[PDB]
């Protein structure tokens, strides 16, 4: 679940 | 209770969040929605962390509550980025209406996390 999270994340970037 | 902590921030990001959609133009939305990302990520670490002492038997459902709140951010990102591509057409406030749907979507799963998790302190208490 983190994992996804900090790829969910990366779009923002 | 670092858990509380984390869901009232997260809480706090969105409610911000809901009152800044309206006013603010679409392309000032990415800050909001960053913000909200990484009160999600705060929360879910912390959560991680927590796991590990609560009894076996609630993990499987935090872990569901945990993943629903992923989801919920991949759709209020989603919504985001159509709002940006509809500005200043027929749609703005429509998908910004959508946009707002979603973080509030991600608030209730969030207090729900925090309810089921609760649970599990109080099962464990005994
Ligand atoms: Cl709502
Ligand atoms: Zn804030």
């Amino acid at each position: 679940n983190l994992x996804e999270l900090d790829r969910l994340l990366x779009e923002l970037n | 209770d670092k858990v509380y902590e984390n869901v009232t921030g997260l809480v706090k990001a969105v409610i911000e969040m809901s009152s800044k959609i309206q006013p603010a133009p679409p392309e000032e939305y990415v800050p909001m929605v960053k913000e909200v990302g990484l009160a999600l990520r705060t929360l879910l670490a912390t959560v991680d962390e927590t796991i590990p002492l609560l009894p076996a038997s609630t993990h499987r459902e935090i872990e569901m509550a945990q993943k629903l709140l992923n989801s919920d951010l991949g759709e209020l990102i989603n919504k985001m980025k159509l709002a940006q591509q509809y500005v200043m057409t027929s749609l703005q406030q429509e998908y910004k209406k959508q946009m707002l749907t979603a973080a509030h979507a991600l608030a209730v799963d969030a207090k729900n996390l925090l309810d089921v998790i609760d649970q599990a302190r109080l099962k464990m208490l005994g």
